[PDB]
């Protein structure tokens, strides 16, 4: 039995954690979840003692954590010092269509890994003359390099055949430039995937009218996170995509969107398929293949059928009624 | 009978110059073309300037139509001289889908306005230490207050009911809390917009969602004009949307967003719609709103019959039929 942190979270999170403990134990998952919280107080000890609950467990599964965006600039966000801290520098996310959820797109299976750790997480603002507020950005070879040595092993254990860095070397010639050059170094060492590079601009245009050439995205971690989210969006929105953040040592496991759903919550309206997935990645990571691929594919299956939707994608459903319809699923098995 | 500026540019651009005076021509348009090819000069000094000659006629004229140029080989654009010379503070991106045209996006509706001195453009990249690249990036309280202003004023000249602000607030706390500190104010003289705050990332996944929501988003410099990209994207593409940049002293410049396609830079080839709907733009900030509204009829016309389309629309048709059976509809 492995012991794994929960972090419940904000908005819908602690309902959406509710009903992953739920499924675990109707799975016989020997998972065993403990709790630290992370509340809206300007202390960072709560944070703290998060960090210090990944270490000792090394393996987490998180709700979302509110941002106040009208806090003093002394306030960083939660999240993203718990991905600094834990140096969880691969941030993954699957974008894959499902068949019962009918988009504007047909058969995109995207890939993105972005890095994690550096660019915009590593933004220092000052404003040293009233009125002037300068922003200062690090991209370096160690962590590009990293990041490029995870999308092609992820490309390659995965079956998968191409890698298309996504950059703006056209603008910021020496840091995205570095950036590239740090995917070419690694590209050299496997024969087997497609390299490709494609200027974020041309990226985001080709994304909403043909997506289905994408195949492994890796990024820097700049462009403000609008390539994950124009994917998540493609595919049917939040409610269906995980996300997942691996060091050498640490990983997190959550929704691949932020949006914490505050003004659904309590409402047993929120769908649960992306924290479920994001469950099933975490099971993985724990060598638990045989229990992630019974809940997945119960996921999977219950998504297929329309009745079980949820009103983010059209249906009429709730929360509870999905996660009975998983349940079903799983003990068939 | 009003002058305006023309720069013909490069590759596509003395092409789909000449398709768009062709098209005034034909609608009877009160526009005279003062054309000013503009190349990059060493002034006092070695520092770089566009020529007097063209700087003058701008100044004068105040409106310019402006073809697609090109990035110098050794490390000064030309773009980048003329948004300095000219002042151009905010670039003004409407992305309307086309009844003719279609994408799985139909319901489009959305103004883009960005700024356009700072952020990405204040920047200087340098190297720290051997693989450590620092870049640094700059946001200022007047030109914030500028550019919220301006997306206000647009609003009310155009008939928008909303405006959203888009921001990473999140991450840049003190330069887009800055940013949405400066809308704020402008959104209390001009109440008769209602105005929201949306995370850049929530944007970008509704867009992709549900375009009809978006109306007028105006949005600070730091990540350029990606967002205007996607929006681009939902209609079409560079090939059929039109720009604006708006400066100091009345001088407006229009563009298309679309580069000098070297590619398909042989004769007759290039989709004209995008500088044409820029010209369509021009007009309509000149005051000339019955000119506007029948060149930009007999455009969309042209592109719903869809019998003499160019090639990156999907017809088999040239820059020149194209151009000529706009020039047929227009007369009537
Ligand atoms: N990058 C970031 O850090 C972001 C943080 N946020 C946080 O979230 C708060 C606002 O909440 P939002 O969720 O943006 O809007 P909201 O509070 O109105 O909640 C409804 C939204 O939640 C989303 N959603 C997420 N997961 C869902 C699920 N499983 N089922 C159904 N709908 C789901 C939907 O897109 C829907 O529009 C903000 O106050 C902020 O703290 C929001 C967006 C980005
Ligand atoms: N405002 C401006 O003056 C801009 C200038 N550029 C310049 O253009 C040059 C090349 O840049 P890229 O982005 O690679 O070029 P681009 O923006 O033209 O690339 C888009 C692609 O779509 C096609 N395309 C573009 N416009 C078209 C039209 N009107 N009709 C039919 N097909 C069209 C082209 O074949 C090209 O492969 C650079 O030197 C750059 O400085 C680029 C963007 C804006
Ligand atoms: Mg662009």
């Amino acid at each position: 039995r492995h012991t794994v942190t929960m972090i419940p979270g904000d908005g819908i999170g602690p309902e959406l954690m509710l009903h992953v403990k739920s499924v675990f134990r109707h799975a016989c998952v020997p998972v065993d979840f403990e709790e630290v919280h992370v509340s809206s107080n300007a202390d960072e000890e709560d944070i703290r003692n998060a960090i210090m609950a990944i270490r000792r467990n090394r393996v987490a599964l998180k709700g979302n954590i509110e941002t106040n965006h009208n806090l003093p600039p002394s306030h960083k966000s939660r999240n993203n010092i718990l991905r600094t801290s834990l140096d969880l520098y691969a941030n993954v996310i699957h974008c894959k269509s499902l068949p019962g959820v009918v988009t504007r797109h047909k058969d995109i299976d995207i890939l993105i890994v972005r890095e994690n750790t550096e660019g915009e997480y590593s933004s220092l603002e000052h404003e040293s003359v009233a009125g002037v507020v300068e922003s200062l950005k690090i991209i370096t070879k160690a962590k590009s390099l990293r990041i490029a040595e995870y999308a092609f092993k992820l490309a390659q254990e995965s079956g998968r055949k191409k890698v298309t860095a996504v950059h703006k070397a056209n603008i910021m010639k020496l840091g995205d430039g570095l950036f590239l050059q740090c995917c070419r170094e690694v590209a050299a060492r496997y024969p087997q995937i497609t390299f490709e590079n494609m200027i974020v601009d041309n990226t985001t245009m080709q994304l909403v009218s043909r997506p289905q050439q994408f195949d492994v995205m890796v990024m820097p971690n700049l462009y403000g996170n609008i390539v994950n989210n124009v994917c998540a969006g493609l595919v049917g929105g939040p409610g269906l995509v995980a996300g997942a953040n691996y060091g050498h040592v640490y990983a997190v496991f959550e929704t691949a969107t932020r949006n914490t759903g505050k003004s659904i919550a309590n409402k047993n309206i929120a769908n649960p398929t992306a924290t479920l997935l994001a469950s099933c990645m975490m099971l993985d990571h724990l060598k638990l293949h045989s229990y992630a691929t019974s809940i997945r594919k119960a996921v999977l299956a219950s998504m297929d059928n329309e009745n079980m939707h949820t009103p983010d994608i059209g249906g009429q459903g709730t929360t509870s009624e999905a996660i009975q319809d998983v349940i079903r699923h799983i003990r068939v098995i | 009978v009003q002058t305006v500026t023309l720069i013909p540019g490069d590759g596509i651009g003395p092409e789909i110059s000449a398709a768009v005076m062709k098209i005034f021509d034909a609608a009877k348009a009160p526009i005279q073309w003062e054309e000013r090819n503009v190349t990059a000069i060493q002034g006092p000094g070695g520092k770089w300037m566009i020529p007097s000659e063209a700087k003058e006629s701008m100044d004068k004229n105040k409106m310019g139509l402006k073809g697609p140029l090109k990035t110098p080989i050794a490390a000064p654009s030309m773009n980048l001289l003329l948004r300095k010379t000219f002042d151009l503070y905010a670039n003004v991106r409407p992305c309307v889908s086309i009844e003719g045209y279609k994408t799985p996006y139909t319901d489009v509706n959305i103004v883009t306005i960005r700024e356009n001195t700072e952020g990405e453009y204040s920047g200087i990249e340098h190297v720290i230490v051997d693989g450590v690249v620092q870049s640094i990036k700059l946001i200022t309280e007047g030109a914030s207050k500028r550019i919220a202003e301006f997306a206000f004023e647009y609003a009310r000249n155009n008939h928008r009911s909303n405006v959203t602000a888009v921001h990473k607030a999140n991450i840049m706390r003190m330069s887009d809390g800055l940013f949405l500190q400066k809308c704020r104010e402008v959104a209390e003289s001009c109440k008769d917009i209602k105005f929201n705050e949306m995370y850049l990332d929530t944007v970008c996944l509704n867009m992709v969602q549900d375009p009809s929501q978006f109306d007028v988003l105006v949005m600070p410099n730091l990540y350029g004009d990606i967002l205007s990209d996607l929006c681009a994207g939902l209609i079409g593409g560079l090939g059929v949307t039109p720009s604006g940049n708006i400066g100091a002293n009345g001088v407006a410049i229009f563009e298309s967003v679309h580069g000098t396609a070297p590619d398909i830079a042989g004769k007759d080839m290039a989709n004209p719609t995008a500088l044409l709907l820029s010209a369509v733009m021009m007009l309509r900030h000149m005051g000339l709103f019955d000119h506007a509204a029948r060149i930009e009829a007999a455009c969309f016309a042209t592109i719903k019959d869809g019998k003499s389309l160019t090639k990156d629309l999907g017809g088999n048709a040239k820059c020149s039929d194209f151009t000529e059976e706009i020039c047929r509809r227009v007369k009537d």
